[PDB]
């Protein structure tokens, strides 16, 4: 069948699920960012931005 | 007009201290020959702030203002005293007993809750 490198290339001719390929890579993306700024509210420390700024932690 | 407790129930209002209308700005006179005492000391609390610990030692270590959590709980009424004329024509309120004490939890930015007992105790 398919080599392992290729497997992505049904996608080709097909763009009802190359749509929905895309839709869920930007589901990942989306659900990336919203829980990359979770984690960094519960670590971050608002309560000194002169020596303890965002860019320090 | 006076109010009945049916009227104030889960209104809030008992939490309130009563207010004197827009008009009495006038004056009682102390006789110094005669005592005095107080009948209720109201205390409504409207502002708690708590000064921050700015770990640096110097800086602007300020009060910052928040937020009540423990609801309409806040205030200290019934307080009964003695109102002394003094020698040299003051006033010394020294207080007796009363509901002279309310713990209190503020919030402040970042959820540290700050219990505190709000008294004028003694
Ligand atoms: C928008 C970006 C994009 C898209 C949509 C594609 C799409 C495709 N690539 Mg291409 N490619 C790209 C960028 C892209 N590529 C880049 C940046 C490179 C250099 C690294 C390549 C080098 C490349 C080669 C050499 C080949 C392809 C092939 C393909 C086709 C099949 C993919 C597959 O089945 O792999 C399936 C992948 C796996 C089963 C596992 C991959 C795991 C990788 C190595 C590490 C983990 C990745 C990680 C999970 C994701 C991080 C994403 C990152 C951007 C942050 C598909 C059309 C193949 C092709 O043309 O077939 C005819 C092929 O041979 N691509
Ligand atoms: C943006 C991500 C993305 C999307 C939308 C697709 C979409 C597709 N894949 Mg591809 N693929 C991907 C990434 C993706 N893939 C990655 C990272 C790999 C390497 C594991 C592959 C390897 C792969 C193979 C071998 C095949 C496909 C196939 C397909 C197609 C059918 C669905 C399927 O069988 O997947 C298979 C299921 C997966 C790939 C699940 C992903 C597994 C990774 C590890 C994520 C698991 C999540 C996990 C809970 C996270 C753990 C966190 C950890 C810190 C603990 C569909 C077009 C099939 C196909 O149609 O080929 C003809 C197929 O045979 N994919
Ligand atoms: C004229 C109307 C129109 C509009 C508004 C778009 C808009 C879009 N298309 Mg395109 N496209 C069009 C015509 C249109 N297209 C036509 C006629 C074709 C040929 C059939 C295509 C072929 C095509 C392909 C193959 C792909 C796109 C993709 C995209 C999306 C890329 C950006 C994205 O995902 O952001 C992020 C999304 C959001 C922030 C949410 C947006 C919410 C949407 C607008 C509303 C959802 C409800 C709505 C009823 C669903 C249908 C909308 C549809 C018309 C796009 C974007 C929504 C790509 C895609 O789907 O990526 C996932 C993609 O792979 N389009
Ligand atoms: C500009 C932004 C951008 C672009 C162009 C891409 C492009 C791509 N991403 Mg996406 N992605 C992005 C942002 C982007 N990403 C962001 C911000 C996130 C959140 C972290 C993701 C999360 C994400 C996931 C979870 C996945 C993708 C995948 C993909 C690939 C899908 C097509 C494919 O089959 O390639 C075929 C694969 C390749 C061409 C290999 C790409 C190699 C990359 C570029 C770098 C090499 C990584 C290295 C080998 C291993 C890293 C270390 C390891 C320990 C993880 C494509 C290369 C999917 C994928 O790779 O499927 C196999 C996939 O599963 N992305
Ligand atoms: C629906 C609308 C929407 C809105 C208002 C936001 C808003 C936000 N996003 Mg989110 N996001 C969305 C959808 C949205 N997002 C979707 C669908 C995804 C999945 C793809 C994401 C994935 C995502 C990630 C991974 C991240 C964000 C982040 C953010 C924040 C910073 C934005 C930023 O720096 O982008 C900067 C944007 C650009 C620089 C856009 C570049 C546009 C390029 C240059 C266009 C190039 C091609 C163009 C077509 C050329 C022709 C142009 C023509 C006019 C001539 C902001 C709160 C960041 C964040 O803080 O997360 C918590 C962040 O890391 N978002
Ligand atoms: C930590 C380990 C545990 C993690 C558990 C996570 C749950 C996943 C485990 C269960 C996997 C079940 C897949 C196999 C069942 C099935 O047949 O496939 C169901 C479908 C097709 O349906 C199918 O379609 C087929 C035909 S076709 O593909 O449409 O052509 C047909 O064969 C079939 O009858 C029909 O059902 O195929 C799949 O969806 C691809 C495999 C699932 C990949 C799992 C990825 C995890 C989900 C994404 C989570 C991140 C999202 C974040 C962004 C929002
Ligand atoms: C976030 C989630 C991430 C998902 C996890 C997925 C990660 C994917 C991992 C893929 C790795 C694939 C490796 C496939 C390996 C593999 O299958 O090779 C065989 C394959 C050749 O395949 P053909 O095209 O012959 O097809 C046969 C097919 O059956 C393959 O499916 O070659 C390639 O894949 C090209 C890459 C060359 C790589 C060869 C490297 C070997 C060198 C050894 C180096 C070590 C010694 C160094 C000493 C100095
Ligand atoms: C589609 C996948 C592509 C993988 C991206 C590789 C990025 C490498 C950087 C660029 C150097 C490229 C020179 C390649 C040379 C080249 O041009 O190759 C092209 C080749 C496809 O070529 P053809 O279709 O001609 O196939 C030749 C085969 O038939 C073999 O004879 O692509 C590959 O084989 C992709 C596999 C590379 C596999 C790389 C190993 C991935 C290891 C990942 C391990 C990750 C750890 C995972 C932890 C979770
Ligand atoms: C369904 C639904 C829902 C939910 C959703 C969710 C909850 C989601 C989530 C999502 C998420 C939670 C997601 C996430 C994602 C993530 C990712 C996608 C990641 C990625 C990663 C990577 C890619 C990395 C890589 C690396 C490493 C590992 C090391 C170093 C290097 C690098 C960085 C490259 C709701 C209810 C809302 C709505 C309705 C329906
Ligand atoms: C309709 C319906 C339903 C629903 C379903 C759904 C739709 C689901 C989905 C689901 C989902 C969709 C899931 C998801 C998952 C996800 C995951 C699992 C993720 C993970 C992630 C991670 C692991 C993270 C990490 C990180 C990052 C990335 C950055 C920052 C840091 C950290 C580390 C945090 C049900 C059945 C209920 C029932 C009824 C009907």
């Amino acid at each position: 069948g398919l080599p392992w490198y290729r497997v992505h290339t049904v996608l080709i001719n097909d763009p009802g699920r190359l749509i929905a390929a895309h839709l869920m890579h930007t589901a990942l993306v989306a659900g990336w960012a919203g829980s990359m700024a979770l984690y960094e509210l519960a670590t971050f420390d608002p309560s000194d931005p002169v020596l303890n700024p965002m860019w320090r932690q | 007009q006076t109010l009945t407790y049916d009227d104030i129930v889960g209104t809030g209002l008992a939490n309130k201290c009563p207010t004197l209308d827009d008009t009495a700005r006038g004056a009682y006179p102390i006789d110094s020959s005669q005592t005095y005492r107080i009948a209720r000391l109201c205390l409504q609390p409207t502002t708690f702030l708590v000064k921050e610990e700015p770990k640096n030692k110097r800086q602007e270590a300020e009060f910052v203002p928040t937020k009540l959590v423990t609801r309409e709980t806040t205030s200290l009424d019934q307080i009964q005293g003695e109102l002394k004329v003094n020698s040299d024509g003051s006033l010394t309120f020294v207080e007796e007993d009363g509901i002279d004490f309310q713990p209190v939890t503020v919030q402040m930015a970042g959820g540290e809750r700050i219990p505190l007992l709000f008294t004028v105790k003694n």
